[PDB]
């Protein structure tokens, strides 16, 4: 078996966005070369609004 | 554009258009037509008083 | 986040009569009051953002109509059929009905095919589908100019990580990004920097006090090193020797000594570091001790120059001569600082100068500050090369103390005292200086460059005592870094983050706000009294419903007592005037757009600013292409009727006519004013006429009733509707025909484009590039 | 028509008081040291009043 669990189901997907989503719903089960944390931010800029 | 919009609007009674040449309106010719009455009586004299 | 906008806001709507002769399409924007005797272009603004959010595009958005299509049984087409705007099927079915009328034939195979596939979509160059549809010309000006703003903030996601890589600090793991988000990801990030400098500038006491408060709390809960006082007190009292019977200088000095006050004098020795010119006081007993001398030779030599100012060190070296020279303090109250030095030198006193603390850069750019460098004093003025004091003589300069004879011409109990006790500080702060350098680096990083030059202690709340500034460097501990408080720092560094973010929004409303309601102020008391009523107006508008500004704008006003709303009121007085310089943003763009076509295109919104009445005898040219009876719609209102230029009168001349009865015989124009007016268009056949009278007589003045129109369509031949025309109808009403109304002939004007990007782009929520640590 | 002084000397075209070295001053007083020997944080208080 090439994988023991699949990154993704291809039937399910619908477009690029869902790829994405599914690669980070199914990435505990590989070997990540850095595991997820919080993520930490540098830049903020809030704009004017409606 | 917001500032020459209202001085347009006040001396020429309507908004400037891109497409319409900018003359001044009624205003304009009313002058234009005394100052030729100012100079010669032989001018017309065509304004009314209304 | 980004809005995916599903379906084009067209705004079309077919009438037909229902002989069907005649069809129309129409534009419905609404309609819109507006008020005459002030500006317009202030009510312009308000109806703007009721537009927008009519159409959907106050908030940021990507068009997503690309899957809105179908395609056609034939084998041949395989065009895409958009399903957006106006349907071409509704247009065939009233071409046909006019068809029918006319008892012309019905459209054929080929017409009907050449009209139903008008409505595409097909992709461009880049990828993007562009959609042909029937929809308003407002709309789609409004529309597609509101898109143009808003992608000019969505930028490629590699884009963005440069933009942010001088920022990002090493002790961070990077976060790795999917492979379909480094080609096709895109973030929707405004990456303008706004100033704090008008806040800070403005209120210095109430800026400095809050950030200093803020930054105090969390220094003081660091840990540290638990090391008994005893080894140290041991060591004192066995160099100068200590006698329980007997009285020395020394036990003043040991009595006086508490680490109660600890975690506070910590926390003013990083921020003395941190800022550019942070200066803390001190004040000594009025009659000097041996404590107040080593606690003002302990400022003088491990706190920076640049803390200390000139008065601090006037009364510091004062202090020292007091005690140290006998003498008192009204003699060397007239005493110069280079007098002074020398008085205490002569004595054998060499620590009278100041150091200056050495710059240490920071690895990465500060936070908000782009393209700059950041700085920070290394603690206890120790050279970081050199990693010992600046003053290379201070061991001299200590034995140098030691031999010296002062308070007594005979012995050396002072100096020995002195000595032994500046010994054991010089060795605390050699072994325990790194520690405070991390400790200060990592609280620099938190504050921008703004605030490292703007800032200043201007109330004088951080005022060391002399019992804990000796105390301080006696008994130092080193900095513990534990795990709970490094991710405690994390956290906050979150929040001073979104803090700024929040405060540069706030600033730039109120430079916004102030501009455009407050003029200059002038030496009268008319001038006076008309701003303080229009400040007290903004004010209470500002804070009705949700407040304007944020609760950290108000935390930061009220900090001195005062209420959230006098701070406020304060704070935009003095900004009148002001020189800063405001970005403009996408939805400044998109208002100043829409209010500038609802004042160039009032017919689309309801509104007019010339009206005509006229005796129905009077036969006016009209708008004869809507087939509407006695159209009220002229083209333009004719300069000349009957070859007679027509007579205009304002408004307020008019309100003010006694001699109304005779004008209106012969007709006019009211001008000056903004006519609000509606219109019904009925399909059946009637007399167009008005709901109201035209107009109202008052013993004060006159006025026109409120417009309504009700259109009917025309058969020409129907001898009862001409007949009650004429005579059931003395006076009309004229205007300008609106431009929301198209002739069903010219549908092909109704066809515009609208893009939408591709669909295997993704929108990243969470941009950022690294992850913490642990 | 008349004139009368503006109260606290404060210039409505400035919309400050007239001394412009005010915030200077006052920062002076804080840091001054007055009655040293029968008098303590004289300049702090009058400093905190005058804010």
């Amino acid at each position: 078996k090439l994988f023991e669990t699949s990154p993704f189901d291809p039937l399910t997907i619908k477009n690029n966005q869902d790829v994405v989503d599914k690669l980070y719903a199914t990435q505990s089960s590989s070997i990540q070369e850095v595991v997820p944390t919080k993520t930490f931010a540098t830049e903020l800029q809030f704009g004017v609004t409606s | 554009d917001v500032p020459f919009v209202q001085a347009y609007s006040k001396f020429a009674d309507d908004n400037p258009r891109h497409l319409r040449v900018k003359t001044g309106g009624k205003m304009a010719n009313a002058l234009t037509n005394v100052i030729r009455s100012y100079y010669s009586i032989n001018a017309p004299a065509i304004v009314p008083q209304v | 986040e980004l809005i995916k906008v599903p379906t084009i806001p067209h705004n079309l709507v077919l009438i037909q009569s229902d002989n069907g002769k005649h069809a129309l399409i129409k534009e419905d924007l609404g309609q819109w009051p507006v008020e005459t005797g002030i500006s317009l272009v202030n009510q312009a603004g308000v109806f703007a953002v009721q537009l927008a959010n009519k159409l959907g595009i106050d908030k940021p958005f990507v068009l997503d109509a690309g899957s809105n299509y179908f395609t056609d049984t034939s084998f041949i087409d395989t065009r895409k059929y958009c399903t957006d705007g106006l349907s071409p099927r509704e247009i065939q079915k009233a071409l046909n009905r006019q068809r029918a009328y006319y008892d012309r034939p019905e459209l054929t195979i080929s017409e009907n095919k050449t009209l139903l596939s008008q409505s595409i979509i097909y992709p461009d160059a880049d990828g993007n589908d562009v959609s042909i549809i029937f929809s308003g010309a407002m709309s789609h000006a409004i529309f597609t100019y509101a898109q143009s703003q808003w992608n000019k903030n969505i930028i490629k996601l590699d884009d963005y990580i440069r933009e942010i890589t001088l920022t990002v600090p090493k002790q961070y793991r990077p976060r790795r990004f999917k492979e379909i988000e480094h080609t096709h990801g895109y973030v929707y990030r405004e990456l303008n920097q706004g100033s704090l400098l008008p806040l800070v500038d403005a209120n210095l006491k109430e800026s400095s006090s809050y950030y200093f408060k803020k930054l105090m709390s969390s220094i003081s809960n660091v840990p540290v090193d638990a090391r008994t006082l005893q080894s140290a007190t041991a060591a004192l009292a066995a160099d100068t020797g200590q006698a329980v019977n007997r009285a020395q200088h020394v036990s003043m000095l040991t009595n006086r000594l508490t680490t109660a006050n600890a975690p506070t004098v910590r926390a003013i020795t990083v921020l003395t570091c941190m800022f550019k010119q942070f200066r803390i006081g001190m004040t000594y007993a009025l009659d000097p001790n041996i404590m107040d001398v080593a606690a003002a030779t302990c400022m003088l030599l491990f706190r920076p120059a640049q803390s200390i100012s000139d008065e601090q060190y006037r009364y510091c070296l004062q202090t020292m001569a007091v005690f140290l020279t006998n003498t008192t303090y009204d003699i060397v109250n007239n005493d110069t600082i280079d007098v002074l030095k020398m008085k205490l030198r002569n004595q054998g006193w060499p620590f009278v100068e100041r150091y200056n603390a050495v710059e240490i850069d920071m690895s990465v750019e500060p936070l908000r500050s782009p393209g700059q460098v950041g700085r920070y004093y290394n603690p206890f003025n120790i050279d970081p090369l050199t990693k010992k004091h600046v003053e290379d003589r201070l061991e001299e300069f200590i034995n140098q103390v030691q031999v010296g004879r002062f308070r007594n011409a005979s012995g050396n109990a002072v100096g020995t005292t002195l000595a032994a006790f500046l010994r054991a500080c010089r060795d605390k702060t050699s072994a325990n200086w790194r520690g405070y350098s991390v400790l200060v680096s990592r609280y620099r990083s938190l504050i921008p460059n703004e605030l490292f030059e703007s800032l200043r202690n201007i109330s004088g709340e951080y005022n060391i005592n002399p019992q804990d500034e000796h105390s301080f460097f006696f008994a130092l501990a080193q900095i513990n870094a534990d795990d709970e408080f490094i991710g405690a720092i994390d956290k906050e560094s979150a929040e001073y983050l979104d803090e700024y973010a929040t405060l540069a929004r706030d600033i730039s409303n109120s430079l916004t706000l102030v501009k455009a309601a407050f003029g200059p102020l002038e030496r009268t008391s008319g001038s006076i009294i008309n701003h303080a009523n229009n400040l007290n107006k903004v004010i209470n508008h500002v804070f009705a419903d949700k407040p304007l500004i944020s609760e950290t704008m108000l935390k930061i006003l009220t900090i001195d007592g005062t209420t959230g709303k006098d701070g406020y009121r304060n704070w935009l007085d003095k900004l009148v005037g002001h020189n800063y310089p405001v970005y403009v943003e996408p939805v400044v763009n998109i208002m100043n757009f829409i209010s500038a076509r609802f004042v160039a295109d009032s017919s689309y919104f309801g509104y007019t600013n010339e009206i005509m009445i006229m005796p129905n005898h009077i036969n006016v040219p009209v708008d004869d292409r809507f087939g509407f009876r006695d159209s009220p719609f002229c083209t333009s209102l004719p300069r000349t009727i009957m070859g007679n230029d027509v007579r205009r009168i304002s408004y307020n001349v008019f309100s003010m006519m006694e001699d109304i009865d005779d004008v209106i015989s012969e007709g006019f124009i009211l001008y000056d004013a903004y006519f609000n007016f509606s219109y019904d268009i009925m399909t059946t056949d009637g007399v167009t006429r008005l709901k109201e009278d035209i107009l109202i007589v008052t013993d004060t003045g006159n006025d026109i009733k409120p417009i309504h129109f009700y259109i009917y369509f025309e058969n020409r031949n129907d001898k009862k509707l001409r007949y009650e025309s004429k005579m059931n109808v003395s006076y009309r009403l004229y205007i300008k025909t609106p431009a929301c109304l198209l002739p069903l002939s010219d549908y092909m004007r109704a066809q515009h484009d609208y893009v939408s990007p591709s669909s295997s782009r993704v929108y990243i929520k969470d941009p950022a590039v690294v992850y913490t640590r642990s």
